[PDB]
């Protein structure tokens, strides 16, 4: 790939972290290879959990620096978008963004990190982004929507695997409001 | 539970949930980043894919991602990489160029446009960049005209 100029940088174990990173969307596919319905729920969980604080008090502690830096990019990626909503400049320097993106910084003013979590995780692709890049000749395209629903769907499973469920419920709120702002 | 949302929420990643260090995580980016100009696409594409989830705020796991896809010719799927990452770096110029790039691909000129467009603005303003300023402003007549001719 000669087309895009990525920074330069600066063996098992790469495996381990492969298989660290993709074990939350493993689960998902796994799990929903059922009949889970919902699918169209009666107040989303319990979820169920089926199948330490002083710890991230550390952590959160350790990576400070991180964490600021990661909220200041949520900060000015909102600001950066609510200037851009109120100047006629909107679709000029923004008009590139696609759908899904753009609805990911709607979950962000809903749900910040949370949002960003499951939005990330829909673009990333995981479970069913295979079959969508298959997905990739073929007639009209309602095809579309549907395949954005079943990544959602996914990202929120994982992330109720990968974080609380509470963070996957709270996801679910935020990528529902995000898609009726984006209305 | 409502811990670790707080802490998600507040902007924490999968790495450091998992104590993944700096390192171990700069030596995945090689790998990918290695992968990629090696031409094997579909291989990097899957190292981007957990470096994206170990960090989702890495802009360069996104632009890793994106480009991976957009030699894989999955066009529509790299915007979608390259619009997060954007808002991950929002003074980036590689991602609005790459997405517009894609865009173009797809006859999406009005798009395709404001890629180019954007892309040259902000790889103006830094001087180091004047190579890639200059094949927008190309890119963006190139739109231009072919928007005109439809």
């Amino acid at each position: 790939g000669q087309g895009v100029v990525l920074p330069q940088p600066m063996q098992q174990e790469l495996d381990q972290l492969r298989k660290t990173a993709q074990l939350g969307t493993a689960n998902a596919a796994k799990l929903l290879g059922s009949s889970t319905l919902l699918n169209k729920l009666a107040f989303a969980s319990p979820e169920e959990f089926e199948i330490k604080l002083a710890d991230l008090e550390r952590i959160r502690a350790e990576n400070l620096k991180k964490i600021d830096e990661n909220q200041t990019k949520m900060k000015e990626a909102s600001e950066a978008a609510d200037k851009a909503k109120k100047s006629g400049l909107a679709s000029k320097i923004f008009g590139w963004i696609s759908a899904i993106a753009s609805m990911v910084i709607g979950a962000i003013l809903i749900a910040t990190g949370v949002g960003a979590a499951v939005g990330a995780m829909m673009i990333v692709g995981g479970a069913v982004g295979v079959a969508n890049m298959a997905i990739q000749q073929e007639t009209m395209k309602v095809l579309g929507p549907i395949m954005i629903a079943a990544e959602i769907l996914v990202a929120i499973v994982s992330i109720a695997v990968t974080f609380g469920a509470s963070a996957a419920s709270t996801a679910m709120k935020a990528v529902k409001f995000a898609t009726q702002a984006a209305d | 539970e409502p811990a670790i949302e707080a802490f998600l929420q507040d902007g924490g990643t999968l790495a450091m949930l998992n104590d993944v260090s700096t390192d171990t995580l700069e030596q995945l980016y090689t790998l990918g980043f290695n992968q990629y100009h090696a031409g094997k696409h579909d291989e990097a594409h899957k190292i981007f894919q957990a470096l994206c989830v170990l960090d989702h705020y890495e802009a360069r796991f996104f632009l890793g991602l994106g480009a991976c896809r957009q030699a894989l010719g999955q066009f529509r799927l790299a915007i979608d990489s390259y619009s997060y990452g954007a808002m991950m770096d929002l003074q980036e110029p590689r991602f609005p160029f790459h997405a517009a790039e894609c865009l173009l691909q797809l006859g999406e000129l009005e798009g395709a446009e404001s890629g180019f467009h954007s892309a040259q603005l902000l790889a103006a303003a830094k001087p180091e960049l004047a190579e890639l300023a200059a094949r927008a402003g190309i890119m963006l007549e190139v739109v231009k005209t072919k928007k005109d001719m439809e």
